[PDB]
């Protein structure tokens, strides 16, 4: 169970800090690219930066709409096919090879918010790249989520391991560690436990 | 004899942004996306300035900083953050950074701070 | 406490994020629609004007959100009202009304500045068809007071803020639309300040101290 | 011109510029109503090939306008454009089809194709 509890003012402020940070990066890169065109010399290089950053701003906005922004009762259900679409588009410009396996089902919103948030933990697990494989098991009424990571560098993101294990962090939560915290908080609210198993070849994050 | 810049950055949209901007002013830019390589390149070669992100995968930006200064690298280090806050700048100054900037920034600002810091 | 309903941390977080997303949907979309026009050709200076304005809009909204909604560090942390003035000004170069700031660049506790930036949002909401919005910073560093004054052809307190401010039980569940007035009032409570509404037929004055 | 005639009903003037340009760039003749500026002249609706309703601002209640249009049995087909959460349910509840609605953002190709699909049916 979670070793620290963030007030509503704190969770809200940190979550927004995190979204702004992640979407500002491509948006800022876009403006930089536009500034380079009001000069000259790098016109084809600038345009390519503008185009990919725009595609990425959009992918990050779509992902955040569901992973952070979705709201309403557990009756507002979400289709994992929609999760797979925003996830696949998010991961185009991320480092790992991203694959998705499992039949489309409708789950309560908090379960799919969990799922997308675990992908971020997964992405942090293999910071120099590798593969991130999603597998949806079970039924719509008790699903199991399996995120399997492989890569040359391979870890559990330290703040995530710390919070998952019940130890109260030396450092205070910030817009970085808020996402692992948020992930654990979603899992409690959704009635699922996250598990972390390591082998020689991979790490498996699972929830059920 | 152009200006040499070590860029230690992981968010590839920012890195490409900084590369394009700097290279359009004839700077040489050597970028890495891992702090532990940043610590090695900064310990071993000569740069006019090191642009350093706080947000790095294999360690904190601050560890890159703190290790470079503990190893007595005198190369001026400009820190970049996507995460605003006065507290971050001051901690940076405490660890031996020359200056601090938040994303996003315009080309004019980055270039102006680089000259100001380096003095050429 | 005087707020008629209380959101959980999970809800306040989800809805604030939802609001940030709603406010950048159209500028992100337009950048991508402009790029699409560009590639097929024919409207090249229009598509590029659209991309430039949309990209500037997105940046300005994200930067305003980063301070108005965002974290800024630990409990004792202060924010420069000078910074607030910059992100507020840039935000408003994109909005209907005309924007002015009267006040001395001072250091205030963070929630008081977040309060302040959130009152600009309410103020903007109060004049749907444009007009003027004027900020005035008064008081000491220990007892500051914000004055937001709006004038324009239509003039109503934004109904969800009216509802929550007067202590009414909300007619509808708090959502991404009403979360920002909820948040404005939540900040006021935490910062030990209270907001007043002075409505007339010429202007509305939103103030807190 | 002999080309398509479009009424674009907007609840926010600035948000619509993006959409005007996409429609115009296809050589559409585009007419606009700003709900914060003037009501809708319901006398002129049989004069357009299609009506676009663009909803973004909930305090503008442009959804109410859509109701009035529906209950009045306007014959010109209506395409609703929204990025708003919650609106898709309210709009399908009025009896609108799946192709009568489009979530934002969307590709220019998608808008233009859906318009042609609605008019030629
Ligand atoms: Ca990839
Ligand atoms: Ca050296
Ligand atoms: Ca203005
Ligand atoms: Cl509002
Ligand atoms: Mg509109
Ligand atoms: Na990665």
């Amino acid at each position: 169970s979670l070793p620290v509890t963030l007030s509503a003012l704190d969770l809200g402020a940190l979550l927004c800090s995190r979204i702004c940070h992640d979407i500002i990066s491509p948006i800022g890169a876009i403006n930089n690219g536009l500034e380079l065109l009001e000069e000259g010399g790098a016109d084809e290089d600038a345009m390519a930066l503008i185009k990919s950053s725009a595609r990425n701003a959009s992918a990050r906005l779509q992902f955040a709409r569901i992973a952070f922004g979705a709201a309403g009762s557990a009756g507002v259900q979400i289709d994992t096919g929609d999760a797979q679409n925003v996830a696949t588009e998010y991961f185009r410009n991320e480092k790992p090879e991203f694959t998705w396996e499992g039949a489309r089902v409708l789950l309560p919103k908090n379960k799919v918010k969990l799922l997308l948030n675990m992908l971020l933990i997964g992405n942090g697990a293999i910071p120099r790249g590798g593969s991130l494989a999603v597998r949806l098991e079970g039924s719509d009424t008790d699903p199991r989520f399996v995120i399997t990571v492989k890569g040359r560098m391979l870890r559990v993101p330290p703040k995530f391991l710390e919070l998952h294990s019940g130890a109260a962090p030396e450092e205070p939560i910030d817009a970085h560690s808020v996402q692992p915290y948020y992930t654990l908080l979603l899992a409690e609210e959704a009635g699922m436990k996250i598990s972390i198993h390591a082998t020689a070849e991979d790490i498996v994050f699972s929830a059920e | 004899g152009s200006m040499r810049v070590l860029l230690i950055e992981d968010d590839s949209a920012i890195a490409q942004s900084i590369e394009l901007m700097l290279k359009s002013e004839s700077f040489n830019v050597y970028t890495t996306d891992l702090g532990e390589e940043g610590i090695d390149l900064g310990k071993l070669y000569d740069y006019d300035i090191i642009l350093l992100d706080l947000n790095l995968p294999d360690m904190s930006g601050y560890e890159v900083l703190r290790t470079l200064r503990l190893s007595k690298v005198k190369t001026p280090i400009l820190i970049l953050s996507g995460m605003a806050g006065i507290e971050d700048k001051v901690r940076g100054l405490g660890f031996g950074a020359d200056d601090y900037m938040t994303k996003p920034f315009h080309k004019d600002e980055l270039i102006a701070r680089i000259h100001a810091i380096v003095r050429r």
